[PDB]
């Protein structure tokens, strides 16, 4: 009953429940609604709080939509790139489970006012806003293999002057392209093409202009210059 | 209404969140000596809105370019600090009063005075034309402003000097949005146009014809010739000139060598 509760103290109750909301666990006041996740706070709360709470929650919704990309895109029906892109996108969620641990401990001592929260999460509101834009531009147009590596070379060039969201999208591409580059090492120094899922740029067949054919979709758009010398 | 209650709401009006409500933050009792000081203090928060709307309206559309991002992403490093000050001020409210705030927030009444008037002078400018309208704020002399804006220029002009160092050493310009002042046409007379509109102010009109000539000299050296390979800033353009062009004649006089064709075009065609 936060309506019949004092002003300066109920803020310390929201910042406790608010921390749980960042984790994604249903809180006491700041609850979640069934599914882009939309929340509800309370009908009877101070106007100068809800208008401030609703400014933080866009880091919860951008997390209830990245954890749902990790627990999904790790299946075997997607290839060896939509896997590594979902692992290197899981090391980050761990580093966000710590930045909410340091706050759960610094709040015990009373040193965490709501106005103090809106400052500490500023970097965790910008990182979780890049991973929640690749996880929606990889599912918009179904990408697996090469086309999910062309996107991570253009979403990394569009941020050519940010330097805080380019050191990130250069960590995803540098990690979501090792499995693609470990079969290329086998199709360069040798002739064997493993590629269990149909994702590599070159596919074999069963007098020789029809055996190996360049596939047009799965070209990483940064090997486009040498799409011929590879084959 | 106690003075402490006003100190509670003001620490929110500094952000946009509204006794004090929303163009002046008209406050609505209390003594006249209190309303007047609140009015000026509340209005500082209103400024913070005008600088927040721009970095939120233009962070939405994807047709603002590459310079318009390094600007819209350099108005945030100058806002996290404004969020650190609000952190400190809130920890002491648990003592500070109105007359004590005026000295605390007398300096961020200026930085939130230049930035809130730097985003209106450059409204419809995209690409390099924006990096040329945040440079027309350096001719001010005020040692506190000329050392703030001359830092935002050092971030906004980083993408511009990214095309330039690309269109000079490799001759491969690439900008889906038209920002660079070198516009291509889908090999000497055409396909290269000096864009009079997107030239930054900090490059003289003659310097802009030495880059369009170094880029053209390398782009033409690859396709047709069939061959593959501040003051320190002015020295870089000339260094890239007295080497590329001197090499273009050698390949045009030994393999065919721009000079070796002029002589050969006199022996036969004349």
């Amino acid at each position: 009953l936060p309506g019949t509760l004092p002003l300066a103290s109920q803020e310390s109750a929201v910042v406790e429940d608010l921390l749980y909301v960042l984790v994604g666990v249903d809180g006491r006041y700041v609850s979640a609604q069934p599914l882009s996740r939309t929340f509800l706070v309370d009908p009877n709360l101070d106007l100068s709080i809800r208008e401030l709470v609703h400014r933080i929650l866009p880091v919860a919704a951008s997390y209830s939509a990245v954890t749902r990309f990790i627990e999904e895109k790790s299946s075997f029906e997607y290839g060896q790139v939509n896997h590594a892109l979902a692992a290197a996108m899981r090391t980050l969620v761990k580093e966000h489970l710590i930045l909410v641990s340091q706050l759960e401990q610094l709040h015990r001592q009373g040193l965490l006012s709501l106005q103090k929260l809106w400052f500490y999460i500023q970097p965790a509101m910008r990182t979780m806003d890049i991973l929640a834009s690749l996880a929606t531009s990889v599912d918009k147009g179904e990408c697996l293999g090469g086309s999910t590596l062309s996107l991570l070379h253009d979403r990394s060039f569009s941020y050519t002057g940010d330097s805080q969201a380019q050191e990130l999208c250069l960590y995803l591409t540098k990690a979501a392209s090792a499995p693609y580059f470990e079969v290329l090492e086998k199709w360069i120094y040798r002739g064997i093409i493993h590629d269990p899922y149909s994702e590599f740029m070159v596919e074999e067949h069963e007098y020789w202009d029809q055996r190996y054919t360049i596939v047009q979709q799965q070209i990483p758009s940064f090997l486009q210059k040498m799409a011929d010398k590879i084959l | 209404i106690t003075e402490a209650a006003l100190v509670r709401d003001i620490l929110y009006v500094f952000q946009g969140i509204d006794n004090i409500k929303m163009n002046c933050y008209k406050v609505e009792n209390l003594s006249r000596s209190l309303r007047d000081t609140a009015v000026r203090l509340s209005e500082l928060g209103w400024l913070h809105n005008k600088i927040r709307r721009y970095t939120d309206q233009r962070s939405l559309d994807r047709s603002f370019g590459l310079v318009g991002q390094s600007f819209c992403a350099a108005l945030h490093q100058e806002l996290r600090e404004y969020y650190r000050l609000l952190s400190v001020l809130h920890s002491q409210l648990q003592s500070l009063t109105l007359r004590r705030l005026l000295v605390w927030t007398y300096d961020p009444k200026i930085r939130l005075k230049t930035l809130a008037a730097l985003v209106d002078h450059c409204q419809g400018r995209k690409g390099g034309e924006l990096a040329s309208a945040v440079h027309a704020y350096t001719k001010t002399g005020d040692p506190y402003m000329r050392s703030l804006v001359q830092h935002i220029l050092s971030l906004v002009s980083h993408p511009v000097l990214s095309f330039l160092y690309r269109w000079i050493y490799d001759g491969e310009l690439e900008d889906t949005y038209h920002e660079f002042f070198v516009a291509s046409d889908p090999l000497w007379h055409d396909k290269y146009t000096l864009r009079k509109s997107m030239i930054p102010s900090f490059m003289t009109m003659d310097q802009s014809r030495k880059v369009l000539l170094i880029g053209k000299s390398i782009n033409f050296l690859h396709q047709v010739c069939h061959d593959q390979t501040e003051n320190a800033f002015q020295g870089k353009i000339d260094a890239a000139y007295f080497e590329t062009s001197k090499y273009l004649l050698d390949v045009l006089n030994k393999k065919y060598s721009l000079l070796d064709h002029m002589q050969a075009m006199r022996r036969y065609l004349l």
